[PDB]
């Protein structure tokens, strides 16, 4: 799950970069 | 930064916050006009905030300067986050003072085992460490054998691992683009990992020493 360390708000996984997922708190990780 | 400590204020005076509505990535001032950060932190215009310690409070030390050019490395690859380095030209030069000082580019690649410092305002995964105050962490560069064993076939020549295979200490989301400084030279840029501070998943960093040619020729402009 290659996930870059940028802070990014998300509602769904598709908002995130690479293989990051939208974690419960509304941010990619 | 997970497992680190609040930095002594202004002890990392090259550290910047990239802001477009809120802090989203870090960077490093390398001279009065230019900031190095990660290519995945690209936005066409960003505000660079220098002289910061607590990013949510005006302390009097700060300089906020808009970018005039944001230049990703030509070979950056978003699929695998390869060649993850970017230059940001400031619309006006920073004033260098007690709070704001550049960091030197590397004269050579640092060997495995070198102790370095990484800093940033990202996620701390702790109720007691406040990510709004700059956090600092000392991490060793790991050998290519350990780095490739952690992430089989994923580590290119533009990447290195640093941290602790036991976990517990690492950079994390919101730290991207920030400095890994070793013996006074910028050796790495915070880039990616599998989670943060997990056993066997140390952080991966863009290897600055192989980009000296591109960095110094681009900072010359045209
Ligand atoms: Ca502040």
């Amino acid at each position: 799950r290659v996930c870059p360390k940028i802070l990014m708000e998300c509602k769904k996984d598709s908002d995130c970069l690479a293989e990051c997922i939208c974690l419960e708190h509304g941010y990619c990780g | 930064i997970v497992g680190g400590y609040e930095c002594k204020p202004y002890s990392q005076p090259h550290q910047v916050s990239l802001n477009s509505g809120y802090h989203f990535c870090g960077g490093s001032l390398v001279n009065e006009n230019w900031v190095v950060s990660a290519a995945h932190c690209y936005k066409s215009r960003v505000e660079v905030r220098l002289g910061e310690h607590n990013i949510k409070v005006t302390e009097g030390s700060e300089q906020f300067i808009s970018s005039s050019r944001v230049i990703r490395h030509p070979n950056y690859s978003s699929y695998n986050i390869d060649n993850d380095i970017m230059l940001i030209k400031l619309s006006k030069p920073a004033t260098l003072n007690t709070y704001v000082q550049p960091v030197a580019l590397p004269t050579s690649c640092a060997p495995a085992g070198t102790m370095c410092t990484v800093s940033g305002w990202g996620n701390t995964m702790s109720s007691t460490a406040d990510s709004n105050k700059l956090q600092c962490l000392n991490i060793p560069i790991l050998s290519y054998s350990d780095c490739n064993n952690s992430y089989p076939g994923m580590i290119t020549n533009a990447m290195f691992c640093a941290g602790y295979l036991e976990g517990g200490k690492d950079s994390c989301q919101g730290d991207s683009g920030g400095p890994v400084v070793c013996n006074g030279e910028l050796q790495g840029v915070v880039s990616w990992g599998y989670g943060c501070a997990e056993p066997g998943n140390p952080g991966v960093y863009a290897k600055v020493c192989i980009f000296n040619d591109w960095l110094t020729s681009t900072m010359a402009s045209y």
